[PDB]
């Protein structure tokens, strides 16, 4: 089934991009579809605080929704079961939607220093940039000076950066490789 | 910019002092060269009125003519005239006229065909990087022969 | 294709293969959008095809896309021995056997070029493409 | 930046300036030349009358209570409010101790001044493993 | 881009000159104050036309340093540059990261992180100037800039070109 590959992906990035324990939980609410809130609770054997935001961040993350799984209580009462409604629709619907926003991002941090051409006075501590340095640089002053402070300006993002930002890109790329391969193999159903 | 989107002070809708509205106006580095003297010289006559009570040889006397006619601290005028007849490829006004009627008939924004008289420019491909807005507007075809009809007006002092 | 799509988005053939990813005619591998978009904007730059070093030239690149683009410069160099010989003299008085002779001349330069094994007839062959532009443009 | 006005005489520009300071005419002028040099001085002086900045410094609270037009609902509505956020710095120990001392120093009749001299002591050092707490009350007396 | 353009002033006249010939000494501060000046919305100003018709309508007085001012509306003669269109110049001035070219009274700098690639500095020259693979630019030499950054401070233009296509560098 795919489905299992959609919940097989969802422990990769839950133990990728999260630790161990976001993943027990993650067993534990996909072992069973309509599962008593004890029964996990019996599971772990430890206390709320390490298991609370486990699931908080399961339902932000829109792969799993705790669902109101009404139960009839015995002692004329209406005390329902948290089972939660494993949200595979909204899976890939947020987890690829961060992997967009972070290679855009990677990106940006490619191009900022890609080549140093904004300039900066280090007596300032101040940014500046090209337009600013021409209208700023002077027939006698070969280097361009920071009226501010009356210094001259000195270069910034230099080449080294840019190859870093590449490097975590190349990093982006091989680490989201096997957590976009199981969301991509999910692309062709969309289950 | 290159879209024809500059400050509205230079769009078509421009306004005189009495609201009429008439398209930009827009000269090429030598027809505005033209009416600099021209123009200049009428106010030397207008000052000398009130007074009552190869090329560069003349280029220079001409605008010391008139540098001595004004403050003077306008030597960039000079310097733009240095600008202007050093790149200044036309003369005989006349010829101006003739290619306002000829560059102006193919309905080109003052500016663009200014440009295209401004520019040394011989080839269609020419004009197809120079003037990045003026690629396609036209069939390039007519420009290199619109272009030769003026290197066919090529005056070289 | 599987698995050989791009330096960013490898896996792209299940991965809504929607973006170009196109062949810089000087390249020859695949470059996705998030890629070769990344590279022509600044100019020519070289992409991280598996650590390529090979310069992606500026907005100058083609369509190649799901050709098999090493059978598809074969095909270009085809193309170009077509595009070299789309003024070549073949049937100029009709002659068939004529014809097809001069079809294997082309061909053969073609093969040449797209070979590689050996290919030396292959810069003789551009020197036969600039011998035939030779006669091309004379 | 050098963020720095000092006034000078231009007209004279003989030195830093050997200038006085009209206060009355809340002027400054060149001593030998009589320029005005800059005009519009300000006062300073009833700011202060209407009015720890020694020890604590930058680290702020403003002491607060019970306003006329409120309700009982409203005066230990405050009160219960007003400790709430007391965990955001460790001047905690400091404003029982600074307090404490002030006990500690009026209760057996001492000046004033020992107030803020005992104070000055605590907030001198405050924080040492040589101290390492030891037992709290050294450093109060 | 070179203009001829109809603006309007505001001349305000001091007291000291209220002769009747206030009308001769209008038209006489508008000439010597604007042909030399620039504006960062209407770019530089060589001459001023139409001298014999100009709206001189009339002045109003202000209510403190009684200098009765008036309002004129002026036809002159302008350059306006922009971004994104070709000029042709002269080189002037140059720095480590490029040279500066005269564009009508302006002094256009062009620098090399927008210059072509195979264009570089060579000290070697004197006056020192810019080998490429083709050509090398020297001061004299007539180079076209296509203007891609301008700041039009008021009263100021200063403009960054390139020379990076084709059908520019040296002429
Ligand atoms: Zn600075
Ligand atoms: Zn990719
Ligand atoms: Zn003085």
């Amino acid at each position: 089934p795919i489905d299992d590959i959609v919940k097989n992906l969802l422990k990769f990035v839950v133990r990728g991009f999260y630790g161990g324990s976001f993943v027990l939980v993650l067993d534990a609410i996909l072992f069973h579809s309509v599962l008593a809130e004890d029964d996990l609770k019996q599971l772990l054997s430890i206390n709320k605080t390490e298991l609370g935001p486990l699931i908080a961040r399961l339902r932000s993350d829109r792969l799993i929704s705790i669902h109101k799984q009404r139960e009839y209580p015995p002692n004329s009462k209406s005390v329902e079961r948290v089972y939660y409604y494993v949200k595979y629709p909204h899976a890939i619907d947020a987890i690829k939607w961060k992997v967009h926003q972070v290679v855009q991002r990677l990106k940006d941090d490619l191009d900022k220093n890609s080549e140093p051409n904004g300039y900066m006075c280090p007596i300032c501590l101040t940014k500046y940039t090209q337009l600013e340095a021409v209208q700023l640089l002077n027939f006698d002053r070969t280097e361009f000076l920071c009226s501010l402070c009356d210094e001259p300006l000195v270069e910034d993002d230099s080449g080294k950066k840019n190859k870093e930002k590449q490097d975590k890109l190349n990093r982006l790329m091989d680490q989201i490789q096997p957590i976009i391969d199981s969301l991509k193999k999910i692309d062709d159903s969309r289950i | 910019a290159a879209t024809l989107q500059l400050g509205q002070e230079f769009q078509l809708k421009q306004i005189n002092h009495q609201g009429e509205e008439e398209e930009l106006i827009a000269l090429n580095l030598s027809e505005a060269r033209l009416v600099i003297k021209e123009a200049l010289v009428e106010r030397r006559r207008a000052f000398k009125r009130s007074q009552k009570k190869t090329r560069e040889k003349e280029l220079e006397s001409i605008d010391v003519l008139l540098e001595q006619t004004t403050g003077g601290n306008n030597k960039d005028l000079k310097n733009t005239m240095q600008y202007l007849t050093n790149f200044s490829r036309f003369r005989d006004q006349e010829t101006v006229g003739a290619v306002i009627q000829l560059l102006k008939s193919t309905g080109l924004h003052p500016f663009e065909v200014a440009q295209l008289g401004s520019l040394a420019c011989d080839t269609a491909d020419e004009a197809k990087t120079l003037i990045p807005s003026l690629n396609n507007k036209i069939s390039d075809d007519e420009l290199e022969r619109i272009l030769k009809e003026l290197s066919n007006l090529e005056t070289l002092y | 294709e599987n698995k050989d799509m791009c330096p960013i988005c490898k896996t792209d053939r299940y991965l809504s293969p929607d973006v170009k990813f196109l062949v810089n005619p000087e390249c020859y591998h695949r470059i996705c959008e998030s890629c070769v978009d990344r590279i022509f904007s600044l100019g020519p730059a070289q992409c991280p095809y598996k650590g390529c070093d090979k310069i992606l030239r500026k907005n100058k690149f083609k369509t190649q896309i799901f050709d098999d683009v090493e059978v598809e410069k074969e095909v270009d160099i085809r193309k170009r021995v077509f595009n070299v010989f789309n003024k070549t003299i073949d049937d100029f008085n009709g002659d068939l056997v004529e014809y097809n002779k001069y079809l294997e001349e082309v061909e053969d330069i073609i093969y040449k070029l797209d070979h590689g094994i050996d290919v030396a007839k292959t810069e003789e062959k551009l020197r036969t493409y600039e011998e035939l532009n030779k006669q091309l443009i004379m | 930046p050098n963020l720095n006005i000092v006034l000078t005489c231009p007209e004279c520009k003989v030195y830093p300036p050997k200038i006085v300071e009209r206060f009355s005419e809340g002027d400054v002028v060149c001593a030998l030349c009589g320029l005005v040099l800059s005009d519009k001085l300000v006062d300073t002086r009833s700011e202060w009358r209407t009015f720890n900045p020694l020890l604590d410094g930058n680290n702020l609270s403003t002491r607060i209570g019970k306003g006329e037009t409120t309700d009982m609902r409203f005066t230990k509505e405050l009160n219960k409010a007003q400790g709430k956020n007391v965990m955001d710095k460790k001047d905690n120990e400091v404003q029982a101790a600074f307090a404490k001392i002030t006990m500690l120093c009026d209760a057996a009749e001492l000046p004033k001044i020992v107030k803020d001299c005992a104070k000055e002591a605590y907030k001198l050092c405050h924080d040492e493993k040589t101290l390492k707490g030891k037992s709290m009350e050294s450093i109060m007396a | 881009m070179f203009f001829i353009k109809d603006l309007s002033l505001n001349i305000t006249l001091h007291p000291s000159f209220f002769g009747p010939r206030m009308k001769q000494y209008l038209k006489t501060k508008l000439l010597e104050e604007v042909e030399g000046s620039c504006t960062g919305k209407f770019g530089y100003i060589l001459c001023v036309l139409d001298y014999d018709n100009i709206d001189i309508q009339r002045g109003r007085i202000l209510p403190t340093d009684g200098s009765a001012e008036f309002n004129v509306k002026y036809r002159a003669v302008v350059f306006k540059p922009f971004k994104g269109e070709v000029v042709d110049g002269t080189v002037v001035s140059c720095s480590q990261h490029g040279f500066e070219v005269q564009v009508g009274p302006m002094k256009v700098f062009v620098t090399k992180h927008l210059m072509p690639q195979d264009l570089t500095f060579n000290a070697g020259s004197n006056p020192p100037s810019y080998q490429s693979s083709e050509d090398v630019i020297t001061i004299k030499s007539r180079i076209r800039v296509k203007i891609e950054g301008c700041i039009s401070q008021v009263s100021s233009i200063h403009a960054i070109g390139s020379i990076k296509e084709d059908y520019l560098g040296a002429i």
